[PDB]
């Protein structure tokens, strides 16, 4: 009747991700906590654009969305940062956003490459992730791309640039105990990299008491926050999006009565 | 509702092993193809040494197509029963065709057995060019290759004769939608 | 010598290759206009 | 002087012919644009081809409708001259009157 | 006309790579090579560069 | 109809035309019934 | 000449008077919405903002059409139009000041269309009855129009690219006359052929068949998630 | 009111009554100058 | 024949028929006769042997090219009704190889049979594989795909334009597109598509989307529309120019918003339009001035891109104002395969939504299961199985049809040796549980298209509109 | 055999027509000849 | 008139080769309009001296 | 042009109320839990976390629409436990696992980065 007891065995943490596994837990919380990586963990992106000059051979909502997509460096800042809904100030502040800057111009007869590395921003914690470089337009002789940009926070559910994973492998019950997948053949499916059968075997015996538990993680991080970051980030999101569940529960219970 | 919240647990699928067969089955397929093209063959072989006796109320060129149409449709039937048996109940070809969801016995036969014979007009392909269907066949041939009997599958894949000869058979069908859309709603505009 | 079967479908395509390089796609146009 | 001819693009007589793919660039125009139709009033026109029954060949049909049995046509046209078309039909009486 | 900044399936970054990739060709690498090199090991990151067409590249021969 | 060792009962004809002339318009109805019947059951339709 | 307006295809009696343009009419995309029921479409929050249903005033509905005025055209869903008793119509948008919008009985409110609202959904070619059925409409955030995929069979729609036509009933009059004729449901089974003229499809037909398998077993927590899309289980879960 | 050149690409101020040419190129097509008001772009 | 093949007196487009049972020689020298080029074949050989491959593949830097093949006598041309008198080989490793003697007179060979096909037949990757019509549908969808028209599409201001934001060369190709230049100017997206019902909204041709993929460009496009006006002179009492219209210079002006408009009345590039505004402010005198300015459809909404002021033919003042709208796929967007899978967006996922394979792929299209068996679009089935070994090999695929060196099992067993089940299924996870699909999915890269028809486009209302005065009823305005 | 169905078939209904496309009879027979092919 | 005298909208066997047998549109136009194979060409005509 | 801010997925509009509890009249101690701006990521935790309770008779949630942002979970305790209680429980069950999660990580992470 009372909360899971799960454990965590970190396999492999890079810079790049994070490989785990969560035993004693439920799908339920496992999967949860996998959309939670995707779509619930705050970071800071690109979205507010003003272009001065763009006479580059991309339209400027072309280069905007671009600038929306580069991944900046919110390790840290973004849990201080504020949303710009819940701040006060007037649409925008060091509070609750990071400025941006772009002037490229090009005078020489080689193509310049505008990359994220042309971006500056005013608060030096957050920063382009790459600083090779995102490559954001090239530059012909004489074409210029002149803009300034404000990153405000968000997460992936309200735009895909805010998602901060490159890559959520997520897997359970590897060699099939639970038959949750029923194979035509299984002899003809490769062994998960997961697998604990011999060669000879193709699918673990079925467990009729068997429940999903064990559920492997790797969370490859875009580059905003490091993969170990995402998940505790995770964790403490959607711990809060619960623990503020019940604080509105908690209301209405006393409403009805 | 409730079953499409259930297949979101079950799920359901098609792809290329939906379309495979056994090696045993293939081999049946292809025997079944072998013995009908000689069967035509030596019905073919009849008629040009005059043995063919024309049946009642036709003459000895449609008794010849009747003969060969029947060989073939037979060779469609026999391989296309042939390959649904073959069918797993973990097919999704099946499954689709056994639910009456979408596609029916035919459909398999030609994915996985063979597409058969192309009608142009309700008959074999004619001799557009000079008694002959192509310029890649000899003259005065009505074999099943020259006059469009398809003996591969989509699987398989349509050799270049059998592909226009598809498309030929195919344009019908364009035509034929066509000229119901034109009559949609005619008869009904006049009887109201 | 002579193409063999295995070499035939690198020879047919460089045949194409030629003739495309040669006419282009609207050749039917650009003739009969120049002509 | 007696008129402008409209010209095809990309053909021998256009201003993109013979041009290399940075010439053509030079000029604001695709290297793989084809040609092959005109501009009328800035507007790209093609001249779709136009597919009609060969000239001066003899063709018998035979029609069920009508009352001849058979009919051999033979649209003639000179050589590269006098474009008008005259057909002369050959044909021979159905068998249908008694 | 650009290569995409983030992979459209898993948004991982590849807007870094295709230099890098041309790069890579140049030296011989074949195209499946190069892409291991990169990093690219989902089929979904390597359809983003083996796919795509730099047609900013001749954009850029049009004098603005 | 009137050739001998021929059914005069069940003998028919598909052109109502034919059967309005020689048999009389409630033929007629009944050979219209049975025509229209042919058409939309040929292909294992049902119309009421 | 004067003949000349009358014949034709386009003439006055065959080209005006027996089929004409209507007012209250939309058009657009349709798409699958296997969340809907059958008498049920899926409306754009665009065309309900612009299609309205002229509402009669009283007591009844005199506080509810009152805020619907105060909203006006900005607000959906608000109102274009009040028609006092002399007839004469107010446009909201130009004013919204409550002074001149004070409602009273026999007034009419062309409120903008709300769920609930029963139109004629119709695709072409209109072959027989079920090709024009009536429907309830329900606001839904995208610009397509949604169909339960029981009712594509009846209208013959794919979701390929088709498009429907949408009529909006004005008067109550027309309006109960859809709701008992013309409904979705009442159309199940045709005169035609005596049978049911819609029935389960694609997806649910091949789930079905799977689903009624003689080995399926379905665990505890699996049947309870199932039965929160049963809207008419009575609440008791069947012994297993 | 600057126009610019699409052979030269040389910015040059024109009146409405004032016929539309190159001040130096000669050329007689031309091209608005991007406006300085600001409008924002959302990069979504 | 000999005169012919060696460019003398007789051109090579010349076409000799003989009647042999009729004894007649027929000799056609006009214009309109359809003909295609043939390899010649004398004593069951090829007359093409390696020398002329060799000096082919220089092509270059050595000025041998298609002509020295007709000039050789190799290949000749060969128009509809020489083809009745010619015994034809479809390929020569087959056909003149020493075998059951069928036919030994072959007087020529197709230099590839997949040649019978036409400009947007010749995409269809697999189309052998496919039932006949829907290799029509395709050829009919390919010309109204998204992608880039043409490379100076920012030069050009057409009335209409859809570009691509990042087109992409299809994975699974045939030998033709290189040719049509396909793989420079592309028409479509490679996406990783599931065949899978995952919850009932891509039934009937329906489509489910990623909306992920969606939010990071996937098939985003660009839409241009642009508007020519001119100002007339012709005729003394009338005359018309352009400027921005005031309140009390003309005696009639709509309350529409003219601050978008220019001294010169024109708008500048770079400025958000609606229905509700004014793009170019255009004013005849009267015979106060009356205004004509043009508007938008209300429809439309956009940021003005390019606008250049001319002199037309006529030698009069007029101006092209090209406006900039981007699409972003949505529901009711129209999608197509390369073998006619038509289809609309029934409803977009964010990614942790979609299902999701052990490497966390989720699928950026979901299209029904129940699209192909009636289809028998086979070949959409084999692209999606091809492009996966393409992806992970590194290697773009071919799907040239008539290829006896391909064939699906091949392909099966290269997607084995990339740790994937050979026929293209995967394990997938639901999205919103996730628990595994009973069902493993086919789920692979295949080629899409957006094609023009936007929902957009085609939404609109009536209620209570502009009637006509005349006829008294409903009329666009 | 063959005649005339479908859409053509059902427009000669409604279109009664002095010449169908494909006039017909089905002939019965009451005698021996009935069931005797010869007779027949 | 040649149109109605036999039906052109059929794939006709001499289309090989010369014509896309595929590229057709759907409708009222079907097997009317026509495109060319890739490798087919139309002749240009020259005198017959 | 009928495109929903992509903020309303999570964004209680003015007035909205977060989650609302009706109870339901067809079974006894049954009570629905219409949460607004939720997803399957809170409804299908939350409901597994019931499921372990043996007074909780059912646990079930769904999303009436995807288009919508409302998860409504129906409840169904013993007589002597309450759904209200139930989900209380729950839900601090789910805190006190995803707070036994985070401390447990942070130990794995330092034990990884150490050595
Ligand atoms: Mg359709
Ligand atoms: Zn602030
Ligand atoms: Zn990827
Ligand atoms: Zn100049």
């Amino acid at each position: 009747p009372y909360a899971n007891q799960p454990t965590v065995r970190i396999t492999e943490l890079t810079d790049e991700n994070v490989k785990f596994i969560i035993e004693n837990t439920d799908l339920a919380v496992a999967n949860s906590i996998r959309r939670v990586f995707i779509a619930e963990v705050p970071i800071i992106a690109i979205d507010w654009v003003q272009i001065d000059a763009n006479s580059s051979v991309l339209h400027d909502e072309f280069i905007a969305h671009r600038l929306g997509l580069i991944p900046l460096t919110s390790d840290d800042i973004v849990d201080k940062l504020q949303y710009s809904r819940d701040c006060t100030c007037e649409e925008f502040c060091p509070e609750c956003s990071v400025e941006f800057t772009l002037d490229v111009r090009c005078n020489e007869d080689q193509t310049r490459h505008v990359t994220s590395r042309d971006l500056i921003s005013n608060s030096p914690r957050v920063i382009p992730v790459t600083s090779d470089d995102i490559l954001i337009v090239k530059l012909r002789k004489g074409q210029e791309l002149r803009l300034r940009a404000y990153a405000k926070k968000g997460f992936g559910k309200e735009h895909a640039k805010w998602n901060p994973t490159a890559g959520v492998a997520f897997e359970y019950d590897p060699d099939n105990a639970l038959r949750h997948t029923v194979y035509p053949k299984p002899e003809e499916w490769p062994k998960s990299e997961y697998s604990e059968l011999d060669e000879d075997e193709s699918q673990a015996p079925y467990d009729p008491n068997g429940k999903p538990e064990r559920f492997y993680y790797n969370v490859e991080s875009c580059g905003s926050l490091r993969p170990e970051t995402i998940v505790l980030s995770a964790l403490s999101g959607l711990k809060k999006k619960l623990s503020d569940l019940q604080t509105q529960l908690s209301h209405e219970i006393q409403s009805d009565v | 509702t409730v079953i499409n919240n259930w297949l979101l647990i079950e799920g359901h699928t098609i792809g290329i092993g939906d379309s495979i067969a056994d090696s045993k089955t293939y081999q049946d397929i292809q025997n079944t193809i072998k013995k009908a093209k000689q069967d035509v063959i030596e019905v073919i072989e009849k008629a040009h040494n005059n043995e063919l006796e024309p049946t009642p109320g036709n003459t000895l060129r449609q008794t010849f197509e009747n003969q060969v149409n029947r060989i073939l449709n037979d060779a469609r039937d026999k391989t296309g029963s042939s390959a649904q048996k073959s069918l797993s109940e973990y097919n999704n070809f099946k499954s689709m065709v056994v639910s009456g969801a979408k596609g029916s016995k035919i459909n398999i036969s030609q994915v996985i057995a063979v597409v058969g014979q192309q009608n142009v007009e309700g008959k074999r392909i004619p001799f557009g060019f000079k008694h002959r269907t192509l310029p890649h066949f000899i003259k005065d041939d009505y074999g099943p290759e020259s006059r469009g009997f398809v003996e591969n599958s989509y699987l398989a894949g349509l050799t270049p004769t059998e592909f226009f000869f598809h498309a030929m058979g195919g344009r019908e069908g364009l035509i034929d939608t066509a000229v119901k859309t034109a009559e949609t709603g005619y008869i009904q505009r006049r009887l109201i | 010598d002579e193409i063999t079967p295995d070499l035939w479908q690198e020879a047919c395509w460089i045949v194409i290759s030629s003739y495309f390089d040669e006419k282009g796609l609207v050749r039917q146009q650009l003739d009969s206009f120049d002509e | 002087f007696i008129g402008k001819i409209p010209i095809m693009l990309r053909s021998t007589y256009c201003l993109l012919n013979g041009l290399t793919d940075r010439d053509l660039c030079e000029l604001n125009e695709c290297p793989l644009d084809p040609g092959g139709y005109f501009i009328i009033n800035g507007s790209e026109k093609v001249l779709i081809a136009q597919e009609k029954m060969a000239t001066n060949t003899v063709y018998v049909f035979a029609k069920k409708d009508s009352k001849y049995a058979y009919t051999g046509e033979c649209r003639s046209c000179l050589e590269n001259s006098s474009r008008p078309t005259s057909t002369i039909w050959v044909s021979m009486l159905a068998r249908g009157g008694q | 006309m650009i290569i995409p900044v983030r992979c459209f399936t898993c948004g991982k970054i590849v807007g870094n790579k295709w230099e890098a990739y041309l790069g890579l060709l140049q030296a011989e690498y074949t195209e499946g090579d190069a892409l291991d090199a990169l990093g690219l090991k989902r089929y979904c990151c390597r359809r983003m560069l083996l796919a795509h067409v730099d047609l900013i590249e001749k954009l850029l021969n049009y004098a603005p | 109809l009137s050739e001998k060792d021929v059914d005069p009962v069940r003998t028919t004809s598909n052109d109502i035309v034919e059967i309005f002339t020689v048999l009389g318009i409630e033929a007629v109805r009944k050979a219209l019934e049975r025509e229209l019947y042919h058409v939309i059951s040929f292909d294992g339709s049902y119309v009421n | 000449s004067l003949k000349q307006r009358l014949k034709g295809k386009e003439g006055r009696v065959r080209g005006n008077l027996m089929g004409k343009r209507v007012d209250f009419s939309a058009r657009t995309v349709i798409t699958p919405d296997p969340n809907l029921s059958i008498d049920q479409v899926g409306v754009p929050r665009s065309i309900a903002a612009n299609m309205t249903f002229a509402e009669i005033v009283t007591p009844f509905n005199i506080d509810r059409l009152q805020e619907l005025v105060r909203r006006g055209n900005s607000q959906y869903p608000g109102a274009k139009y009040i028609i006092r008793d002399n007839g004469d119509r107010i446009d909201l948008r130009f004013h919204p000041k409550p002074s001149d919008l004070h409602l009273q009985t026999g007034y009419k409110v062309e409120r903008h269309m709300c769920d609930g609202d029963i139109v004629i959904f119709n695709r072409q070619p209109t072959l027989h009855k079920m090709s024009m059925m009536g429907h309830r409409v329900r606001i839904l955030p995208w610009s397509t129009f949604r169909l339960n995929l029981s009712v594509t069979t009846p209208y013959n729609a794919d979701f390929d690219g088709d498009e429907m036509n949408l009529h909006l009933p004005q008067s109550l009059e027309t309006r109960a006359e859809i709701q008992e004729l013309a409904m979705v449901p009442r159309m199940i089974v045709t005169p035609q052929s005596n049978r049911p003229v819609m029935g389960i499809v694609q997806d649910t037909l091949t789930a079905v068949r799977k689903f009624t398998k003689r080995d399926v077993f379905l665990e505890r927590g699996e049947v309870m998630n199932l039965l929160m899309f049963l809207s008419t289980w009575d609440g008791k879960v069947p012994q297993p | 009111m600057i126009y610019i050149c699409g052979e030269c690409h040389t910015e040059n101020e024109i009146k409405s009554r004032d016929p539309i040419r190159c001040r130096e190129c000669g050329y007689r097509i031309m091209y608005k100058k991007r406006t300085k008001r600001l409008v924002v772009f959302d990069a979504r | 024949r000999k005169l012919r093949r060696q460019m003398d007196i007789i051109v090579s487009e010349v076409s000799m028929i003989r009647d042999i049972r009729e004894r007649e020689i027929r000799i056609y020298t006009d214009a309109g006769r359809i003909c295609r080029p043939l390899l010649i074949v004398e004593k069951q050989k090829l007359l093409l042997k390696k020398r002329h491959i060799d000096q082919l593949k220089e092509r270059e830097y050595n000025n041998y090219s298609w002509q020295d093949l007709v000039a050789s006598g190799v290949v000749e041309y060969i128009d509809t009704l020489e083809e009745e008198t010619v015994m034809l080989a479809m390929t020569p490793d087959d056909l003149q190889e020493k075998e059951v003697a069928y036919c030994s007179t072959y007087t020529h060979c197709e230099i590839h049979p997949s040649m019978i096909l036409g400009v947007c037949a010749s995409i269809i990757p697999f189309p052998d594989h496919n039932q006949s019509p829907r290799n029509t549908y395709q050829s009919a969808m390919g010309k109204q795909a998204m992608g880039v028209y043409i490379t100076n599409f920012h030069v050009r201001m057409d009335t209409l334009a859809h570009v691509l934001y990042y087109p992409q060369k299809p994975l699974v190709t045939t030998r033709s597109m290189e040719y049509l230049r396909f793989r420079e100017l592309p028409a479509g997206i490679n996406s990783i598509v599931a065949i899978a019902s995952y919850t009932g909204y891509n039934q009937e041709d329906s489509v489910i989307m990623n909306r992920s993929a969606v939010d990071r460009g996937f098939f985003r496009s660009v839409f241009y529309r642009s508007y020519k006006e001119q100002e007339s002179k012709k005729g003394f009492d009338q005359e018309e120019v352009f400027e921005k219209p005031t309140r009390e210079t003309c005696q009639g002006m709509r309350h529409a918003i003219y601050d978008k408009l220019d001294d010169d009345g024109l708008i500048a590039p770079g400025v958000r339009v609606s229905g509700d505004d004014v793009i170019i402010g255009k004013t005849v005198t009267l015979p106060t001035k009356r205004d004509c300015s043009t508007f938008l459809r209300t429809s439309e909404t956009g940021i003005v891109d390019q606008v250049m002021v001319t002199l037309n033919q006529e030698g009069y003042k007029f101006c092209k104002i090209r406006v900039r709208s981007v699409r972003i796929p949505q529901i009711g967007d129209k999608f197509a395969s390369r073998h006619g899978q038509k289809g609309t967006c029934g409803i977009q996922y964010r990614q942790e939504d979609m299902p999701f394979t052990c490497e966390g792929i989720t699928p950026d299209i979901i299209i029904n299961p129940h699209a192909i068996p009636s289809r028998m679009t086979i070949g959409h089935l084999i692209e999606c199985l091809q492009g996966k070994v393409s992806a992970n090999k590194g290697e773009i695929g071919d799907a040239t049809p008539f290829n006896d060196a391909v064939n699906v099992q091949k392909i099966s067993n290269l997607l084995s040796d990339y740790g994937y089940h050979l026929r293209g299924n995967e394990v997938l996870y639901n999205g919103f549980t996730g628990r595994k699909i009973t069902s493993q999915i086919f789920i692979g890269p295949t080629y899409y298209q957006r094609l023009k028809h936007m929902v957009d486009d085609k939404i609109h209302s009536r209620a209570r509109g502009p009637i006509q005065i005349l006829n008294r009823q409903p009329m666009e305005g | 055999k063959n005649v005339t169905l479908g859409v053509p078939r059902l427009k000669e209904l409604i279109n009664i027509s002095k010449k169908p496309k494909t006039p017909s009879l089905t002939v019965f027979l009451l005698g021996q000849s009935a069931r005797d092919a010869e007779r027949a | 008139r040649d149109g109605k005298l036999a039906k052109p909208r059929q794939l006709h066997n001499t289309l090989w080769g010369m014509v896309c047998p595929a590229e057709t549109p759907e409708g009222h136009a079907v097997g009317l309009v026509k495109n060319l194979a890739l490798m087919a060409y139309i002749s240009v005509g020259s005198q017959p001296s | 042009m009928n495109a929903p801010p992509a903020f309303e997925s999570f964004l209680l509009f003015e007035g909205e109320k977060k989650i609302t509890i009706n109870k339901d009249t067809k079974v006894p101690n049954a009570c629905l839990f219409t949460i607004n701006k939720e997803d399957h990521t809170l409804g299908n935790i939350i409901k597994s976390q019931l499921l372990k309770d043996p007074q909780v008779l059912f646990a079930g949630y769904k999303v009436p629409h995807p288009l919508e942002h409302k998860i409504i979970i129906r409840v169904q305790t013993t007589p002597d436990y309450s759904p209200q209680e139930a989900f209380t429980n729950a839900i601090t069950d789910l805190i006190s696992e995803l707070s036994l999660l985070e401390e447990r990580f942070r130990v794995a992470i330092k034990d990884k980065q150490e050595g």
